[PDB]
């Protein structure tokens, strides 16, 4: 029955992957006064499955690797890390229950960056190698920020369960008492999945090479699907760190109702701010986050520690 | 169990789907080609740098991590100076930094 | 008479200034873009529905070429070659000779639709308007044979499309 | 010298412009040395038009800037009709300043839209697509074709407007401003885009002339600078704008001074509507413009006419001219020689883009490699006329 | 028209909601209707095992009430 | 065909090698990757290989040339090798160490039980039948279009083999 | 109230088209479910309708025969099967069919 | 169910070709004038994108080049090179005169006169230049090109 819930996890997130990508799409062109896909299958239903069909028989590219099992690892550990992010995740029971799922997804997300680091150094080039250090250098920068917001955070809920941000909630979002926290925290979520304005692998691929030009068809289009996998992951992060749904354990579906249309609406303003902006120079995104971000980050994690203090309240440990 | 049972699952899933894509799709046959195609990698002190930053700041944050279970003692002033202790040491780092030309990948 | 575009001088006063604080930490200026792409989500696309519908043309459209006739059906081409030497790309290749009943007809009318540049210089050098450029602009082929066009073809263009470019030169002939 | 990176957009992206080679030398992030390589759309045009009368080399004058077609063509008819001594009648005068106008409008989205979308502003790119769609057919409603017109000749112009036009031009014109105003509410104060274009790319005024620059990237650094306003060529004495003038000299001030030209291009396009003349649309003078097709079915001269201008052409007086116009790119001009016959002895193309190129490596001195992007961009470079 | 794009998050919406669905109810099957028993603590441990050893068969979802104090 | 067309050009060529050829390309990864080289007694086996261009040359000429009609010949190439030699070369150039010691299947058998028996027959010597020399084509040295041939198979100073006279 | 408006017209539009049957042909084989007035239909089959009321460039469309000479045309249809007559008139050329 | 072979391989045969036709994704050479054209076939009118072609492609990932301008000899051996990167299937649609032979620049030394000279093309969309619209029928003219393909079918008669 744990076998079945997990497939019950992990087929789910694949398929809502494979329509994010018509959902992207179909949001841009109307964005940009034109209808997107639309032909393949009533209003681009099936567009998903002609890409997908399409790029597993297309013929591979000449691997020309430097280290044939760094290159297999890459995608193989970005893929597993991405499914293994949503295991802690209360929806509105998680999975495997975790008195440090907090913890264990900041932990989990931290080796996310070995699969940008292998494939970079087993692509055989050396401009892509250069293209995977840059990618590395942001994502490890917005990870700083991202753990000190959640820590600033976490001192209002008084835990690292993940179930326990639910109870925090139940009055009111921790939108109001943390929007300056939750406006970091948002597009921390952006530069740590390397959205526009900061998708700076995609925009400089003829200056610098990016770290994924090596693999094939079907393992390229497995490291894009661990890469939207992580970008509702974390919107779905975003809405129960932030916009916390009201829990009715006689009625749990309600939750996930309510719980889903919040994951989409922020999973939909990544689409939404791609459409709106100019990308970021790599100087400038650096500038963005140790001269903006963290001296602002670092100001309210003092906040928010002296505050619960001086107000008498401390949520409870347990 | 149920950890473990849902990690091998996650990275066996993974595992089968790379090696299905990576050799799978060379039993297709598609004709033969010709021959694909000096210089070395330039170190960058900045990028380095930018790596090294992170290192240090990363283990600062190792320190605040307890702070959510620290505001359950009694001694609250000890523990209350000690927190902005810390988090204004990764100040004075930052600080010293951005004051002495260590922000350099910023520009 | 000049203006200058960027040369204003910001004003120093504190409620100017913390408007640029708020616009600086608050990203106004930010959410405003956000709004104008908002807005245009709830637009109507322009997109039309190719091939079911098409984009509007005029009569003078410059397509793909074709000779005509009177109306009796004799060709109204006497290959005088005056669309050969106006042709700005030599595309068109002309052989003459008097017919059985001593008729100055063509050979050989050939354009080779790869050089053409489709300019519609040979239909204005026409004195009869023999050659003309036609309203068809979907003739895309899957060799390069296919678009080195003889007489035959565009006598066969000419009965293909007599309809429309009689029709298209009634509309616009007064204009040349 | 840490490392020549020979940058070649050879698998080009959605910019249409060309294809550029970039040879480089970048000393970390920074840009120490570049070396544009520019054979790529070299076509033989120059040489190709000896060889054609003077009316067949027109239509090699749309092919060059391939966004300022009837630009181009203007300029090569005001060289043509210098050396015939001959005038263009007041209809077909304003007809060219008004196509004239809706041609900088088309540059000026081209250039400002895929600009700002190599520097990762998508949208606006296809906002305006949809104008320039409908001013595609303003081309092809009076020439047939909707880029290489070929309508603008010398004498005036081919045909004359076809009956509802200027109804349409005046729709087009009224809702227009909104549709730079929505340009400016996603570019203008955006951030993002101001730190990737504000203080890039800074030319000092003294250096602009040397260098042989023209058009905005003389009038950014604060040159003031109009062929139209100091030299004027058609009716532009008759149209009052105002010259959008910049004061830094950056990518900025070049990007707000296009954006200020499209403006007081919609203003001109008000005036020629409301000032459009009655008249005739050709020179009347059949040794140099064709008669129309029922005189020439009908009278001897005009058929004779007719049949020669067709085949040898009108032959030019011997001399050489050197025409130059306001294009959008900058100062598009023509060093034309004529021998006497009918096909022209010499015709040199004097293209903005290979003056502003060329001024590329001063210009990207003590840069990133991101900022180059940025820099050619604001430049307006299309390779059909730099290499000609 | 926009609301085209309904039915891609529509399908998308419905893929984000069996996740959360299904484990909710395959837990109230496997704990005899109730919600799992959450044991972050070792006292909630040291209760929930108490509970497997009185019912007598060996699950810990098995309550029992007064009706066995005889 | 001697019998039908008696006037018919008939061409006998010896093994062919080029940069699509299945002979080299052969000796380069069916040896090479996932195996050790099959070779069975390699020191009986001398192999006559021509290039790919001297034959195609030489069937031009044959059109061309028409004292060809009627007549058989024989393209072989200026060396004779020894099969456990040849293999040998062919990695060196390859920089594929070599050592000294694949079921048919549908879609196209890569490896097959024929094809070792036709890599192992001796390439015959037929005096009496014209070559190359005959159509004024001269064969080309195995060594000079190799690592043509091999170059691609090559990851990321060589010296020849040693001909039989 | 708009929006139930709005609904009524998606509903007119599956009446409009003959039924469930009808409408679902014209999804797939045009990817367009609009109804407009029947200008007219041609000597092969194919169908021309307008509506006034669409912006410029939707206001006139064509729905292609299933078979022209001899070949099936349920799926595979192409803008070469307008013949020339009704070619001016859909390209907006002439304002009369 | 009872099936022979010769349908299966039908059947899947159509299923890679609907698959391949579906999302063709495409590397456009702009390399003058009819690079114009292609950026008006991506604009809201037309919108090539609502047939599932995307707007940019990388050559590596690409399944259709588009050759949309003069192609001069400085740029050919750029061209052929750009070419043996694609992976397969790999289609070429020729556009304008300039690509489809040359056009008005034909008889240039500096000129291919035709990229069939250069590289096998599949679709030649005639035009100086063709229109956005004259594009969009040469691509959805590929789409029946590729639809009538028998790859599986003849494999099965080998
Ligand atoms: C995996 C998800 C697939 C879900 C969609 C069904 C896919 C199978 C469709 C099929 O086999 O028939 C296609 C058929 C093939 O047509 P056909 O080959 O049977 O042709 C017959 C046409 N008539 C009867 C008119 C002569 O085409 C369709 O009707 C499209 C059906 C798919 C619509 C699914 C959209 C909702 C999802
Ligand atoms: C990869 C992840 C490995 C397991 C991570 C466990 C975790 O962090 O969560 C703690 C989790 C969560 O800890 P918790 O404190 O939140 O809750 C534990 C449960 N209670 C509270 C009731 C006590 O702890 C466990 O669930 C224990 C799982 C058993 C330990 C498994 C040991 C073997 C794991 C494999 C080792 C790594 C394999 C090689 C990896 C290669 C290099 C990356
Ligand atoms: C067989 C399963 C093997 C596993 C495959 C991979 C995983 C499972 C994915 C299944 C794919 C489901 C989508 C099928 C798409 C159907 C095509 C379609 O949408 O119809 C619209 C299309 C529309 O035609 P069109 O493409 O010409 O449309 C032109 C555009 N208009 C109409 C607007 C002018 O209908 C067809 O033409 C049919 C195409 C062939 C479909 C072949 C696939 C059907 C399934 C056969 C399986 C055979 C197994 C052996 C028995
Ligand atoms: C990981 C899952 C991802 C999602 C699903 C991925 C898509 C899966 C659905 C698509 C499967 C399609 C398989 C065919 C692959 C493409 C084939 C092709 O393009 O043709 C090239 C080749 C054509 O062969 P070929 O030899 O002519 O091609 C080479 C031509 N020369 C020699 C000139 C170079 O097709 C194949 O090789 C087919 C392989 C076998 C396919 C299975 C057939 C089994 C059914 C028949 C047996 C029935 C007996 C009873
Ligand atoms: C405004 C949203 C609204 O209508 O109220 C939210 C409503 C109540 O929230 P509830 O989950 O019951 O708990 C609140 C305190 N715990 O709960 C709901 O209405 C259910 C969720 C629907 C509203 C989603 C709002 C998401 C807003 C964030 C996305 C922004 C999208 C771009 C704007
Ligand atoms: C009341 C507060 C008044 C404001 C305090 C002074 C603000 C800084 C003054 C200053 O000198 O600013 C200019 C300069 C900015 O440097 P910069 O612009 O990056 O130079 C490169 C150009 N792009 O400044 C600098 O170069 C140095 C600025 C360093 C600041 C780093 C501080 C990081 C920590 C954030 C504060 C956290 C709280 C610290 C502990 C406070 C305890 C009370
Ligand atoms: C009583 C005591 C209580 C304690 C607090 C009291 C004081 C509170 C008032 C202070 C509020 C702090 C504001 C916190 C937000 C962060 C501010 C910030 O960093 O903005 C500055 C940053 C760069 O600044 P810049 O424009 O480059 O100026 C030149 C550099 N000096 O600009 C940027 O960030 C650029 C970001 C570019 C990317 C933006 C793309 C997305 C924009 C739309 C998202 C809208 C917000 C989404 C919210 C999500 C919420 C779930
Ligand atoms: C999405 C919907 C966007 C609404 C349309 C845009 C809009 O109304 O914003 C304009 C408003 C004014 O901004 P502005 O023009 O720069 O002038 C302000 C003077 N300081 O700008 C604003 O006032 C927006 C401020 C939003 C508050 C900051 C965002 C906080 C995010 C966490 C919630
Ligand atoms: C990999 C995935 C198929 C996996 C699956 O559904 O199981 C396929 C389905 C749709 C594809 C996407 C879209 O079809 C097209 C997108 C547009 C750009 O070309 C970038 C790739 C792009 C973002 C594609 C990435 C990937 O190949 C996708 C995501
Ligand atoms: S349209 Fe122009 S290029 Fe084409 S055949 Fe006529 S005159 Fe020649
Ligand atoms: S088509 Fe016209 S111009 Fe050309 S030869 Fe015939 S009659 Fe003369
Ligand atoms: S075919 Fe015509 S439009 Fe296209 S590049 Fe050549 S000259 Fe320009």
């Amino acid at each position: 029955m744990f076998m079945i819930n997990i497939l019950m996890l992990i087929i789910p997130i694949l398929l809502a992957v494979a329509f994010l990508t018509l959902v992207e799409r179909k949001v841009l062109g109307y964005m940009q006064l034109r209808k997107g896909p639309n032909v393949v299958g009533p209003y681009g239903l099936l567009q998903p499955i002609a890409d997908a069909i399409k790029l597993f028989i297309k013929e591979p590219l000449r691997p020309a690797t430097s280290s044939a099992s760094m290159f297999i690892l890459a995608p193989i550990m970005a893929l597993g890390l991405a499914l293994t992010m949503w295991i802690p995740l209360p929806m509105p029971y998680p999975l495997i229950n975790m008195n440090l799922g907090v913890l264990f997804m900041l932990a989990m997300s931290s080796l996310a960056v070995y699969s940008i680091l292998w494939s970079g150094w087993a692509s055989n080039s050396k401009y892509a190698l250069i293209g995977a250090l840059r990618a590395v250098a942001q994502t490890i920068s917005y990870e700083v920020t991202l753990a000190i917001i959640l820590l600033s955070v976490l001192l209002m809920s008084g835990s690292f369960t993940l179930s326990t941000l639910i109870t925090t909630q139940e009055q009111m979002w921790l939108i109001l008492p943390a929007w300056p926290l939750a406006m970091m925290w948002f597009i921390s979520t952006l530069a740590e999945t390397n959205r526009a304005p900061f998708d700076l692998t995609e925009g400089e691929s003829e200056l610098v090479s990016g770290f994924n030009v090596e693999y094939a068809a079907g393992p390229f289009a497995l490291f894009f699907m661990a890469e939207y996998a992580n970008i509702i992951m974390m919107n779905i992060f975003t809405a129960i760190l932030f916009l916390g749904t009201s829990h009715n354990p006689h009625m749990p579906e309600l939750y996930t109702i309510n719980f889903t249309i919040k994951s989409l609406l922020l999973t939909m303003s990544f689409l939404w701010i791609r459409a709106s902006y100019p990308r970021f120079r790599y100087d400038q995104l650096m500038h963005l986050l140790w001269k903006n971000f963290l001296p602002l980050t670092l100001a309210l994690c003092m906040w928010h520690v002296s505050l619960p203090i001086l107000t008498s309240g401390i949520p409870p440990q347990t | 169990m149920n950890l473990m049972l849902a990690l091998l699952t996650n990275f066996t899933l993974a595992t089968l789907l790379v090696i299905i894509a990576f050799w799978l799709p060379q039993l297709n046959v598609y004709s033969e080609k010709t021959s694909p195609y000096s210089a070395r990698l330039p170190f960058s002190m900045k990028f380095f740098l930018v790596a090294i930053t992170f290192l240090l700041f990363d283990l600062e944050i190792a320190l605040l991590l307890p702070l959510p279970w620290a505001s359950q003692t009694a001694n609250l002033n000890t523990m209350l100076t000690m927190a902005l202790f810390l988090i204004i040491l990764l100040a004075v780092s930052l600080a010293y930094e951005w004051t002495q030309k260590g922000l350099e990948w910023t520009e | 008479t000049y203006k200058y575009v960027n040369l204003r001088e910001p004003s120093m006063d504190m409620k100017s200034v913390t408007d640029r604080a708020a616009q600086t930490l608050l990203w106004t200026e930010l959410i405003r873009g956000l709004g104008m792409t908002l807005s245009y989500l709830f637009r109507e696309p322009a997109t039309i529905n190719y091939p079911f519908e098409k984009g509007p043309l005029s009569p003078r459209f410059r397509g793909e070429h074709a000779l005509r006739r009177y109306p009796s059906g004799e060709e109204r081409c006497i290959a005088c070659k005056l669309c050969e030497a106006v042709c700005p790309a030599q595309a068109i290749t002309i052989e003459a000779e008097p017919r059985a009943d001593g008729s100055r007809r063509t050979t050989r009318y050939d354009i080779d639709m790869t050089k053409c540049i489709y300019c519609g210089f040979c239909q204005e050098a026409c004195p009869v308007d023999a050659i003309v450029e036609g309203p068809n602009f979907e003739f895309s082929t899957e060799t390069h044979e296919e678009l080195l066009y003889n007489k035959e073809k565009l006598l066969n263009n000419g009965d293909k499309w007599e309809a429309e470019i009689a029709a298209n030169i009634q509309a616009d002939y007064l204009y040349r | 010298l840490v490392s020549n990176l020979t940058l070649n957009f050879g698998p080009q992206h959605p910019a249409a412009h060309g294809v550029l080679r970039l040879v480089m030398e970048l000393s970390g992030e920074m840009v120490r040395k570049c070396d544009p390589h520019i054979g790529l759309l070299h076509r033989g045009t120059e040489k190709l038009i000896e060889y054609k009368t003077y009316l067949q080399a027109l239509p090699y004058f749309d092919r060059l800037d391939y966004v300022s077609m009837m630009c181009n063509e203007q300029a090569y008819s005001l060289a043509v009709e210098k050396l015939l001594n001959i005038r263009p009648p007041p209809r077909a005068q304003w007809i060219r300043v008004l196509f004239g106008e809706i041609t900088r409008l088309l540059n000026h989205i081209m250039a400002v839209t895929t600009h700002a979308l190599d520097i990762g502003a998508m949208t606006p790119f296809f906002w305006m697509f949809e104008e320039r769609e409908k001013m595609f057919e303003f081309y092809e409603r009076v020439s047939g074709a909707r880029m290489h017109a070929a309508y603008v000749r010398p004498g005036g112009v081919h045909q004359d407007l076809p009956l509802g036009l200027m109804d349409d031009i005046y729709e087009f014109s009224k809702n227009f401003s909104l549709r730079i105003d929505e340009l400016e509410e996603m570019l203008t104060n955006n951030r993002i885009w101001r730190n990737r274009t504000v203080d890039i790319g800074i030319v000092t005024a003294e250096d602009a002339l040397n260098y042989g620059f023209s058009g905005v990237m003389l009038r950014g650094s604060g040159i003031q600078w109009d062929l139209r306003k100091t030299q004027p060529y058609d009716v532009y004495d008759q149209v009052e704008f105002d010259v959008p003038i910049g004061s830094r000299g950056d990518c900025y001030d070049r990007y707000l001074c296009r954006v200020e030209e499209m403006r007081q291009s919609i203003r001109i396009i008000s005036q020629c509507l409301n000032k459009m003349p009655p008249g005739e649309i050709k020179v009347d003078d059949a040794k140099v413009s064709p008669p129309k097709r029922a005189e020439m079915k009908t009278s001897m001269e005009s058929l004779i006419h007719h049949f020669k201008l067709y085949t040898e052409g009108y032959q030019v007086p011997p001399g050489a001219t050197y025409t130059a116009i306001e294009a959008p790119k900058g100062e598009f001009g023509v060093y034309l020689v004529s021998d006497g016959s009918s096909r022209p002895y010499r015709c040199k193309i004097k293209a903005p883009g290979f003056a502003h190129l060329a001024g590329l490596d001063k210009m990207s001195k003590g840069h990133m490699l991101a900022d180059v992007v940025a820099i050619i961009g604001t430049q307006d470079i299309v390779f059909g006329e730099v290499d000609r | 028209m926009w609301f085209e794009v309904l039915p891609g998050i529509a399908v998308m919406g419905v893929c984000l909601f069996i996740p959360g669905m299904a484990t909710a109810r395959i837990h109230r099957f496997s704990n005899g209707g109730k919600e799992k028993r959450v044991a972050h603590y070792p006292y909630q441990w040291y209760l929930m095992e108490r509970d497997r050893r009185v019912s007598g068969v060996n699950r810990s979802y098995v309550s029992k009430g007064l009706e066995n104090i005889d | 065909v001697r019998e039908t067309f008696p006037e018919a050009t008939i061409i006998k060529p010896a093994e062919i090698f080029g940069r699509e050829d299945r002979f080299l390309n052969y000796f380069a990864n069916i040896r090479w990757f996932g195996g050790v080289p099959l070779i069975s007694l390699g020191k009986k086996t001398v192999k006559q290989p021509v290039y790919i261009v001297d034959v195609t040359k030489g069937i031009i000429n044959a059109i061309k040339d028409p004292d060809a009609r009627g007549k058989t010949f024989a393209f072989v190439g200026p060396s004779r090798y020894l099969l456990f030699d040849l293999v040998q070369y062919v990695f060196a150039v390859a920089h594929r160490p070599f050592l000294p010691y694949f079921e048919i299947s549908p879609f196209e058998p890569w490896t097959t039980r024929d094809k070792v028996e036709r890599i192992h027959t001796t390439d015959k010597i037929l005096p009496h039948l014209p070559g190359l020399e005959d159509l004024g084509v001269e064969a080309t040295p195995l060594e000079l279009k190799a690592i043509e041939v091999l170059r691609r198979h090559r990851t990321y100073d060589v010296q020849p083999a040693k001909t039989i006279p | 109230m708009e929006l139930l408006q709005v609904l009524k017209r998606g509903l007119q539009q599956v009446s409009g088209h003959g039924g469930l049957r009808g409408y679902l042909r014209v999804l797939f084989r045009a990817n367009d479910v609009r109804v407009g007035t029947l200008v007219g239909e041609d000597k092969y089959g194919n169908k021309y309708y307008e509506d006034n009321k669409q912006f410029f460039g939707r206001h006139r469309w064509v729905i292609y025969t299933t078979e022209m000479n001899g070949k099936n045309t349920f799926w595979d249809v192409d803008g070469s099967m307008v013949p020339p007559e009704w070619h001016r008139w859909l390209h907006c050329m002439t304002d009369d069919p | 169910p009872s099936s022979r072979g010769e349908y299966v391989v039908a059947k899947l045969d159509d299923l890679i070709n609907w698959a391949r036709r579906s999302s063709l994704w495409p590397m456009t050479f702009g390399l003058a004038c009819c690079a114009v054209e292609m950026m008006h076939m991506a604009a809201p009118r037309y919108d090539m994108d609502r047939f599932g072609v995307v707007f940019r492609a990388s050559p590596r990932q690409s399944d259709v080049m588009i050759v949309a301008g003069t192609l001069t000899n400085k740029m050919a051996p750029a061209l052929r090179k750009v070419y043996d990167q694609m992976p397969e299937p790999r289609y070429v649609v020729s556009m304008g005169s300039c690509a489809n032979g040359g056009g008005y620049y034909h008889y240039s030394y500096s000129v291919v006169r035709g990229c069939d000279r250069i590289v096998p093309v599949d679709i030649y969309v005639p035009g100086c230049p063709p229109t956005a619209e004259a594009l969009l029928y040469g691509i959805l003219q590929l789409q029946k090109k590729i639809k009538r393909e028998k790859r599986l079918r003849i494999w099965y008669r080998r």
